[PDB]
């Protein structure tokens, strides 16, 4: 039982810690988008309608 | 490597399936840039709105 | 199953304990416990077993009327407050067989002596089975009593689970 | 194994051609009949939903 | 959907071309990668469903069922590999092939636009499921369980085939997007009463509806563990998913045709919950628990309100993970004591401490402890049926009391009390078993932090 | 931060401290400790993060949906027009749900803000809540889980017919 | 009759006290443990949970709130009703009779 919990904790932290660090660095050194009026004659890309950089990246990349 | 070549089958299936999904969209462009909601004029160097 | 003598003695113990639950105070209990003993001694020599049975039957109806609805129970007796309290901590000995070798390494002396008990159990088993086989009437045992070991160097048949049972306060 | 695939593909190719021809013939026949019998296939005048009345059935 | 169909198919050559001893490693690893990619289906819009092509589409209803389907395959592979260890290699590969083909039919079933395509794939799931039960089940009765499973389903599905073909002739299409716009009201007549029944009874047998449920306890008692997991987690939900879709074209006739089936489900859930208190077979108890839970789903689907459709979707997902977990917990005991009797092995918390925690967590979700998605779904159904009729709160309330009673009774009987003296082969929990339990409960409890993705199209 | 007109608040009126005791107020000194030990270090961290955001400034927009013909203008069974009209009706339905949520949030904030005087002081919020709920109920309530623009229209025409008949009899 | 006896049940811990329960071969047993834990926990549950948390406005729930604020601001500024009983313009409707 102790071994399983140790293994479970290790593999969750294996990607969890890098993801937690990556989210923090993204939020600090990139930040969220600022709401702006659509400039006249400008057609935003579909991924420009979302505020968070990770959300924009998901929309731009996969969706 | 002959030991670990089977590990490309499923990933290649996904790439091929992703590929076939995109070609299937190309047969469904009857209304690209023709809907009342999203119809507009093409951007200065733009050839199609989506693909 | 119970003899007449056994039934009388069980009533006498039972009535005293319920009398004790009513009286509470020791001096009061001592006084009434003596009167109750006197009533039992009033018919100790009744030789007519038909009359003796009726006296026992009437005493049981008298007990049922006068029993304490909430008698004292020793904490660890059945129905007591501590009954079965430590069953959760009792672990059978065979679980140690499944310990990882690293866990076993922390008690090298305990597990050395444990092997000597397992060896003793293995080398005793065939005698125990053969002793019971040759002491049992044809139609199987008639009672649950087990025999003692007859020879020197023999162990009483079916001893392992009695001798190695969990301790009453195992943790 | 090579001839199994080739045999199936070869026969399958011609069966597919006949299949597509028979459905084209079916459509060709159907449109000609509609053309030759306009009285049985009138162009009905369609109304909008603002004009058409549909009963409302509340779900409550 | 081809980005999921093709990789699922590729699991078959992967299994057959794997090294002899790497069949479980390879198929488990790659079916988890497929499960990972299934999260791309979360690209759901507020107005339009995700319509890939003429054949397949996803919306908020099918997406959570698809992810549950694709997550369950790797779990079924870990669950099965121990009791199949003495099987010869070719027969192990055939077993894995049946599981892969079942996933292929399921992901196509949940995404088909056209209702005859749904019917065929919905029916195709019978073949592998029957093969798994009858070939790899343990005891003699598995042959009868296969027959009851097959013929209960076909007695309902064949009338559905007639009704669907009838509908296409009249309407001109069975594409579900078209039916959303061309649907016409069903007027009262004896013809439409039987059209309504032909459209629904097949799905009711799948749920299963109370009174048509007796096939389910037989199938579970006889099926291998993977058969139970897919049966409980996904196969029952084909009935729910089918009813959620086909009720579109049965209005307003559903207003009164639902009453006999609401009474069966409202009363049936109390009777099956009470039955669970007296069951002696642990797999049979869990099977009856499923009938009780699915009774709410039937009621929610039949009363047709936004809250009930959200409750129905959440319950279907929550029940799938919980019931599959309970079967896995019951199986892990079975693989030690080789008996399903609930009273045989007691006091197991003393011998298997961590596995007793999985039992506790599984039981808490089964009795719907807030804020689990099990409660969210059940609460939403209870809210909506109260508006349907205030009196139903009494039946719902009584069921929640009895549900807690048998959920904890199952926990108390197997995990607490005194361990059975003569059972001495209770070896410690394997890493495989602990990982299997945690791969049910962890996704289930993580969904509490973001329930919207399992609330369906009406969210 | 947010539009003060959409989410109005009254002008705050705090009373100045008016001590009538010689004992020091422990809250006053705790406030100084909180400002020095908690708020000040927190503010410095935010100001650092705000500097990084300024270096990388980018925008996102609010999607604007062109109006399209609604279900009343769609010919029967013309799926292409019904589709655009139906998707529009669904978008407005999700917007009206949020309008009711905004009004409910005004009502809830007023009740908490006004304290024991809330029954009198929150009348306007209560009345506005009552009206928007009535309008929302007329539009969408009782449509069922398979709601659509068609069913919404059928419900409106039923209401309009009852309103015309009532005036006719009046 | 001519039937093999029923084999005794095998305890995987006897030959391999370090068994993970996956396979009797220790090397395969360990690999099968790693794929389950890495692809199951490290990837699907950790990355999948992160993916779900940052979905771009699932079903335009956020857009509808921004849109509702825009409409409420405009309609109150101009003295219009916040919301109307009629969803569809009665001028586009034609009642029977
Ligand atoms: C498990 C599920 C995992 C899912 C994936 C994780 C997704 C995710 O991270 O989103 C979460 C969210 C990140 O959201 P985000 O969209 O990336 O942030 C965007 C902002 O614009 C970002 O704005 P920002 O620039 O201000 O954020 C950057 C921030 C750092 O922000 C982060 O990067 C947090 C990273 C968290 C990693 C994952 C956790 O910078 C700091 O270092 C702040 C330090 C202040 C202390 C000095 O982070 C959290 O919510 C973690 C906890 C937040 C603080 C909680 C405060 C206590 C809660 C009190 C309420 C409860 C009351 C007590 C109840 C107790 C019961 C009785
Ligand atoms: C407190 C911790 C912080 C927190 O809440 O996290 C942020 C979020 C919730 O908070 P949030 O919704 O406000 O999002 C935070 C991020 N921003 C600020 C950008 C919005 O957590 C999650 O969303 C976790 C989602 C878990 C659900 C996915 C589980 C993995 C699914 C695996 C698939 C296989 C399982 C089977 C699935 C069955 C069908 C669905
Ligand atoms: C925790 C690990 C998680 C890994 C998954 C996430 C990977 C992506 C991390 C964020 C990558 C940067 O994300 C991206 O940043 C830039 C802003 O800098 C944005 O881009 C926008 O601003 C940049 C300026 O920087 C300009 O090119 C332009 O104005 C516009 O494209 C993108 O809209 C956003 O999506
Ligand atoms: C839950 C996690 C799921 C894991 C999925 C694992 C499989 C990964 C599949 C990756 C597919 C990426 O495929 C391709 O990627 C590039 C960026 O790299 C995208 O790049 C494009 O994005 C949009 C598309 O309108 C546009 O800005 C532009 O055309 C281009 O930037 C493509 O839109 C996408 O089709
Ligand atoms: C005319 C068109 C024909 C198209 C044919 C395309 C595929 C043709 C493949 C020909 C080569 C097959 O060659 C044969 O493959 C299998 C697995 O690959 C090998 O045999 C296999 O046995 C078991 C699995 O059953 C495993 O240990 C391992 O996968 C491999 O040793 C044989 O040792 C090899 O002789
Ligand atoms: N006697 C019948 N009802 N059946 C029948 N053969 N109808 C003839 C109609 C038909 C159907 C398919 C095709 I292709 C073609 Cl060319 C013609």
């Amino acid at each position: 039982d102790k071994r399983f919990l140790k293994l479970l904790r290790f593999y969750i932290l294996l990607t969890g810690i890098p993801v937690a660090i990556g989210i923090t660095l993204i939020n600090v050194f990139i930040g969220e988008a600022e709401l702006a009026e659509i400039p006249e004659g400008y057609v935003p890309e579909h991924w420009e309608y979302f505020k968070h950089p990770i959300s924009r990246w998901i929309a731009r990349t996969f969706f | 490597v002959r030991d670990h070549w089977v590990h490309v089958l499923v990933p290649m299936g996904f790439v091929f399936g992703y590929y076939l999904d995109r070609k299937n969209d190309e047969k469904l462009t009857a209304f690209r840039n023709k809907s009342l909601l999203y119809k507009r004029e093409l951007k200065p160097n733009e050839e199609v709105t989506w693909k | 199953y119970l003899t007449h003598q056994q039934k009388v003695l069980r009533l006498y113990k039972r009535a005293l304990r319920h009398l004790e639950s009513w009286c509470i105070h020791r001096d009061k209990y001592r006084y009434f416990a003596c009167l109750l003993r006197a009533r039992f001694d009033e018919h100790k020599n009744e030789k007519d077993m038909v009359k003796a049975t009726q006296l026992l039957r009437e005493a049981e109806e008298e007990f049922w009327h006068g029993q304490h609805p909430q008698p004292y129970i020793f904490p660890e007796s059945p129905g007591g407050t501590s009954y079965e309290r430590y069953e959760c901590y009792k672990v059978p000995e065979w679980c140690l067989d499944d310990w990882h070798p690293s866990e076993k390494a922390m008690y090298p002396d305990y597990f050395a002596k444990r092997e000597q008990w397992k060896k003793l159990r293995r080398e005793s088993w065939e005698r125990e089975v053969k002793q019971l086989q040759e002491e049992t009437p044809v139609g199987g045992p008639r009672t649950e009593a087990l025999p003692p070991a007859r020879k020197q160097g023999d162990l009483p048949p079916l001893w392992w689970h009695i001798v190695t049972r969990p301790r009453e306060r195992p943790m | 194994q090579l001839l199994y695939i080739t045999s199936f593909v070869f026969v399958g190719y011609y069966l597919l051609k006949r299949q597509d021809y028979m459905y084209a013939v079916r459509d060709h026949d159907m449109f000609s009949y509609i053309k030759s019998h306009p009285e049985d296939f009138p162009e009905k005048d369609k109304k909008t939903y603002g004009e058409v009345f549909e009963e409302f059935h509340p779900v409550r | 959907m081809l980005k999921y169909i093709i990789p699922t198919i590729m699991l078959m050559p992967l299994t057959w071309l794997s090294k002899n001893n790497m069949i479980w490693v390879n198929s488990t690893a790659h079916s988890l990668l497929i499960s990972f990619t299934s999260l791309l289906l979360m690209n759901q819009f507020g107005d339009n469903s995700l319509n890939f092509s003429l054949l397949f589409f996803s919306d908020s209803l099918s997406t959570p069922l698809l992810i549950l389907t694709m997550w369950l395959l790797p779990l079924m592979l870990m669950a099965s590999q121990h009791h199949l260890s003495k099987e010869n290699l070719t027969r192990k590969k055939l077993f894995i092939t049946m599981l892969i083909s079942l996933q292929l039919f399921l992901i196509m079933t949940f995404t088909a636009m056209e209702l005859i395509l749904f019917y065929i794939l919905f029916e195709a799931t019978l073949v592998p499921t029957l093969i798994i039960i009858t070939r790899w089940g343990n005891q003699t009765e598995r042959l009868n369980a296969g027959l009851y499973f097959l013929f209960y389903t076909l007695a309902g599905s064949l009338p559905l085939l007639v009704a669907l073909i009838y509908i296409q002739n009249t309407v001109g299409s069975l594409n579900f997007l078209m039916l959303q716009y061309w649907v016409q009201p069903v007027h009262n007549s004896w013809s439409n009463v039987f059209m309504w029944l032909a459209c629904m009874m097949a799905f009711m047998v799948k749920m299963p509806l109370y009174g048509l449920h007796l096939w389910l306890p037989k199938a579970h008692v006889e099926a291998p563990i993977a058969g139970s997991m897919v049966l409980a987690a996904v196969l029952l939900k084909l009935g729910g998913y089918g009813m959620l879709r086909i009720t579109l074209i049965l209005n307003p006739m559903t207003d009164f045709m639902a009453y006999p089936f609401i009474m069966l489900s409202l009363w049936g859930m109390i009777m099956t919950s009470s039955i669970c208190l007296r069951q002696t077979d642990l797999k049979s108890l869990i099977a009856y628990s499923s009938v009780s839970h699915m009774a709410l789903v039937i009621v929610a689907i039949l009363i047709q309100t936004p809250w009930s459709y959200m409750g129905a979707t959440a319950l279907m997902i929550a029940h799938g993970l919980t019931s599959s977990m309970l079967f896995c917990l019951a199986n892990s005991n079975y693989e030690r004591i080789h008996s399903r009797t609930m009273i045989l092995a007691r006091g197991l918390q003393t011998l298997l401490p961590l596995m007793a925690t999985w039992w506790l967590l599984a039981s808490l979700t089964n009795l719907a402890l807030p804020p689990t998605i099990n409660l969210i779904g059940e609460l939403f159904v209870v809210m909506s049926t109260f508006s349907w009729s205030n009196i139903t709160i009494i039946l719902m309330g009584v069921n929640m009391v009895i549900t807690a009673l048998y959920s904890l009774y199952m926990l108390i009987m197997t995990q607490r009390g005194k361990y059975t003296y003569h059972i001495n082969n209770i070896s410690p929990s394997f890493t495989r078993e602990n990982a299997l339990m945690s791969l049910h409960i962890l996704p289930l409890l993580l969904l509490t932090l973001n329930p919207k993705i399992i609330l369906g199209p009406l969210y | 931060s947010w539009d003060k007109d959409v989410y109005p608040e009254p002008p705050r009126r705090t009373p100045a401290p008016s001590p009538q005791t010689s004992l020091p107020n422990p809250i006053t000194y705790l406030t100084k400790a909180f400002d020095l030990l908690v708020d000040r270090p927190v503010t410095l961290v935010r100001e650092f993060i705000e500097r990084q955001h300024a270096k990388n400034k980018y925008y996102y927009y609010h999607r604007e949906f062109r109006r399209v013909p609604d279900i009343t203008e769609c010919q029967e069974k013309d799926v292409l027009c019904m589709f655009e009209a139906e998707m529009q009706w669904r978008r407005d339905y999700k917007v009206d749900q949020e309008i009711v949520n905004i009004i409910q949030e005004r009502l809830k904030a007023c009740q908490q803000r006004e304290g024991e005087s809330h029954r009198q002081n929150c009348a306007k919020e209560l009345e506005q809540f009552t009206q928007v709920v009535k309008a929302y109920q007329d539009r969408y309530h009782d449509l069922g889980a398979h709601y659509s623009a068609r069913k919404c229209l059928a419900k409106q025409k039923q209401r309009m017919l009852a309103e015309r008949k009532a005036a006719k009899e009046a | 009759w001519q039937e093999d006896p029923e084999p005794e049940d095998e305890n995987l811990y006897e030959k391999n006290p370090d068994s993970h329960g996956y396979d009797k071969d220790p090397a395969v047993d360990i690999w099968n443990m790693r794929v389950v834990f890495f692809f199951g926990f490290s990837i699907v549950l950790v990355l999948g949970s992160t993916f779900v948390a940052y979905l771009p406005d699932y079903r335009m729930q956020e857009w509808a709130r921004r849109e509702a604020e825009r409409l409420v601001k405009y309609r109150e500024a101009h003295g219009l009703p916040i919301m109307e009983s009629n969803c569809f313009d009665p001028s586009k409707i034609q009642l029977p009779e």
